[PDB]
RNA sequence: CCGACUUACCAACCCGAUGCAAACUGCGAAUACCGGAGAAUGUUAUCACGGGAGACACACGGCGGGUGCUAACGUCCGUC
RNA sequence: AGCCAGGAUGUUGGCUUAGAAGCAGCCAUCAUUUAAAGAAAGCGUAAUAGCUCACUGGUCGAGUCGGCCUGCGCGGAAGA
RNA sequence: UCCUCCUAAAGAGUAACGGAGGAGCACGAAGGUUGGCUAAUCCUGGUCGGACAUCAGGAGGUUAGUGCAAUGGCAUAAGCC
RNA sequence: GCUCAACGGAUAAAAGGUACUCCGGGGAUAACAGGCUGAUACCGCCCAAGAGUUCAUAUCGACGGCGGUGUUUGGCACCUCGAUGUCGGCUCAUCACAUCCUGGGGCUGAAGUAGGUCCCAAGGGUAUGGCUGUUCGCCAUUUAAAGUGGUACGCGAGCUG
């Protein structure tokens, strides 16, 4: 998992959810684009 | 060393102020000898009862009442006195 | 001159020359011919030569990305393919210098089951990070 | 072939076109021919909207005040400095 | 690195930037990147944004540079005093209003035109934002 | 014997479109200042002369600036 | 939305390249049967292969999608 | 110590080891007066002579000039004889 | 008749040392510490040309930009000159977390072993010597580890000198 202020979609099937009141970006294709803001 | 010495200025000269500039205004009323303006050079130029010192100084040559005016094909500013 | 080493591909010939009817001696032309070769050379901003040689690899199908790969990263620039029944065959001028070790770093990429026979090719430029490392 | 309803303004000066701004309505002018230049408030966004066109700055648009008809053209056109804002417009007749 | 060639003088005073600009429409080009906020552009930024703003397009249709550095900035060295003159010209920058138009682009279409403002606007401190040009 | 052309080179002056300036001005305020007249208000609040002084280390805040980093409960001026 | 089905023939477009087969990089980006289909948006392959998308037909049967402006919030946000 | 400009906020004045420059003279004509005269620069043509010397014409209009810095001024010239 | 130019001109006529010092004063004015500030420093983040065989973001990251801390070198001179003892060591500590070890986890260019890089976590723990007054530093040998910083660069009415 990425940690940083600027999150956001590295290809189509990343996805933004927000939780717990974090923004987050979730891959089904491949974690290296797992990442959360912070 | 613990305090870095500085250098000097080069421009620390300057000459003292010689208070020119219009002594009386339009509508004063003065008496002859009167300065009016002074001046660098002729910015306002003698009309009328207004004579013109050695450093360009207009001073009244009559009694009366102060008048601006622009005259001429230049456009110039003369000082002239209603005697009054 | 540049970094101590054998000159080679260099051409040439003699044109103009001078000399004293008493002092001519052929010590002195020996010399003379070296100074010229001096700022020759400088002037000519020589470049040193690796020995890049041939390498054939054969391996498994399977594993034939593998290899190129590893060829690739070795600034090995490859020159033919060869699909033989049994495994590819593979050629590149792999810098003799850069491949070292390359025999146990080529099994675990083909599960122990490669091998490479290699031939000096020709001296090729050096990249400019490799010469300066030799200079230095 | 654009209508646009305006109308005249009550106020004019430095508050009163600022007031007037903040209200969404901003201030315009028609002047030309021999009639004494009218001074006119129009709404912004309808007006912003209708120049996104560019026929708008050529051709023949129409301005109602007080129910009556006045041909004019977009001779000018005042913007904000940084927002998509118009300050003011200048309007010639005929 | 803009720079003017000479200069009447050699120092400036602080000055204030106030006021809002002058040159806020796009008048050379079809697309242009306009300051929202007010600051100091340096010689360096507007070259470090020129370079990504140039480099984005593949080098392709015309790119302006309507913002100029003409105002020299003096630093007092490290550990220096206060006092003993003025500091010695640093660099130079040029003061930005809200409204004015930093650079224009033209000859390429307008979604690589945006593209390319976004990443030279990542180099600039001050807000910006993509205008295009308008008939008056 | 004075010549007449030409090309994808450099190209000053000039024209059109753009900006910038404390030591730029073909423009130009608001205020401030000087003077004349009028009312109202103000315990003469004004000036002159004379007796007595103290004081001449200022501080912060607003506004206009120089310097500093539009850093400082920094420093140096104007004004309240 | 989603689900079912297709997503095809020049063709592996040419150039380049050890290979460039829609998908390293260049130029072109055209024809065909079509309900539709890109000389291909992306994953993948050493190159293939393979997997989705664009697009289309069916199924469902009522609203849905994306920018612009703007108010208040969110993360960025660690000290004895 | 003195002079010029800016800081200096459109009257005067206004500080800093603020930003820039000068003066410690010269001239019996370079002063007084009368009369007379008007530049820089560029183009065209012309012996040496050319980018640039003197000459003719044109454009231009003070972009020159002022014994010496800077500012203000100067054609009715304060500039030149 | 005065570079009386230190130009309102002390006299016609005048340079230095003091750690052997002395007096009157000032925190009006410096050195230590505190304070304000944060250029610099340190830490974090924003955009990604490129390195990484191919692949920007496993790991780095040019040109540039925005913050945090008070933490280095500084800037100021607000407190103390009718005194706030100034480096290092010893003894004894205590806090913060921007974590050195141990604990939990995500990604990896993570086969395993061993790492790399982020996120959480401050309960405990976290060397001995050689050389130099040294803090540091280099070196020898250990250790699971030999953390970073604040506490008047903690601590002399506790010691040393
Ligand atoms: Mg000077
Ligand atoms: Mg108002
Ligand atoms: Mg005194
Ligand atoms: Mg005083
Ligand atoms: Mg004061
Ligand atoms: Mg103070
Ligand atoms: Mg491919
Ligand atoms: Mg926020
Ligand atoms: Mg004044
Ligand atoms: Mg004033
Ligand atoms: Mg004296
Ligand atoms: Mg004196
Ligand atoms: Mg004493
Ligand atoms: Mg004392
Ligand atoms: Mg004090
Ligand atoms: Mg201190
Ligand atoms: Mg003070
Ligand atoms: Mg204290
Ligand atoms: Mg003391
Ligand atoms: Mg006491
Ligand atoms: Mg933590
Ligand atoms: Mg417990
Ligand atoms: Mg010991
Ligand atoms: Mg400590
Ligand atoms: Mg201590
Ligand atoms: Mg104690
Ligand atoms: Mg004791
Ligand atoms: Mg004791
Ligand atoms: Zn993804």
């Amino acid at each position: 998992m990425k940690v940083r202020a600027s999150v956001k979609k590295l290809c189509r099937n990343c996805k933004i959810v927000k939780r717990d009141g974090v923004i987050r970006v979730i891959c089904s294709a491949e974690p290296k684009h797992k990442q959360r803001q912070g | 060393a613990h305090k870095k010495a500085g250098g000097s200025t080069r421009n620390g000269r300057d000459s003292e102020a010689k208070r020119l500039g219009v002594k009386r205004f339009g509508g004063e009323s003065v008496l002859a000898g009167s300065i009016i303006v002074r001046q660098r050079g002729t910015k306002f130029h003698a009309g009328a009862n207004v004579g013109c010192g050695r450093d360009h100084t207009l001073f009244a040559k009559a009694d009366g009442k102060v008048k601006f005016e622009v005259k001429g094909p230049k456009n110039r500013k003369f000082i002239s006195i209603e005697a009054e | 001159p540049l970094a101590g080493y054998p000159v080679v591909d260099m051409g040439i010939r003699l044109h103009f020359g001078s000399y004293h009817d008493v002092d001519s001696s052929e010590l002195a032309f020996k010399l003379a011919a070296s100074i010229a070769f001096k700022e020759g050379f400088k002037k000519a901003k020589p470049v040193l030569l690796e020995p890049i040689m041939k390498v054939e690899v054969e391996t498994p199908e399977e594993n034939t990305g593998d290899v190129i790969g590893d060829l690739s990263r070795r600034r090995g620039m490859l020159k033919g393919q060869e699909s033989e029944v049994t495994g590819v065959k593979i050629h590149a001028e792999v810098p003799l210098s850069e491949m070292f070790g390359y025999a146990t770093q080529l099994r675990s990429l083909t599960k122990g089951r490669a091998s490479y026979t290699m031939e000096f090719l020709k001296y090729d430029e050096a990249p400019s990070n490799v010469a300066q490392a030799v200079i230095e | 072939m654009f209508t646009i309803n305006a109308e005249v303004r009550k106020e004019q000066g430095k508050g009163a076109s600022r007031r007037l701004r903040a209200a969404n309505k901003f201030p315009a002018i028609i002047y030309g021919g021999k009639e004494a230049p009218l001074a006119i408030e129009l709404d912004h966004d309808k007006v912003m909207n209708m120049q996104a066109k560019a026929e708008f700055y050529s051709e023949v648009l129409t301005i109602v005040v007080d129910g009556k008809e006045i041909k004019v053209k977009a001779q000018d056109v005042q913007r904000h400095p940084y927002k998509p804002k118009l300050q003011h417009i200048d309007f010639v007749r005929a | 690195m803009l720079q003017p060639k000479r200069t009447k003088f050699r120092k400036m005073h602080k000055g204030r930037n106030r006021g809002l600009a002058q040159g806020t429409d796009v008048s050379f080009g079809s697309f242009g990147l306009k300051a929202v906020g007010r600051g100091r552009l340096t010689a360096r930024q507007i070259e470090a944004a020129r370079r990504a703003m140039t480099r984005a397009v593949k080098r392709q249709g015309k790119i302006w540079i309507r913002v100029f550095p003409d105002k020299p900035i003096t630093e007092k060295p490290l550990a220096v005093r206060m006092g003993k003159g003025k500091g010695n010209v640093e660099y130079w920058v040029a003061l930005i209003q809200p409204g004015k138009v930093l650079y224009e682009m033209d000859g390429v279409p307008e979604e690589l035109a945006r593209e390319a403002f976004k990443l030279a606007a990542a180099k600039l401190p001050i807000k910006t934002t993509f205008v295009t040009k308008t008939v008056m």
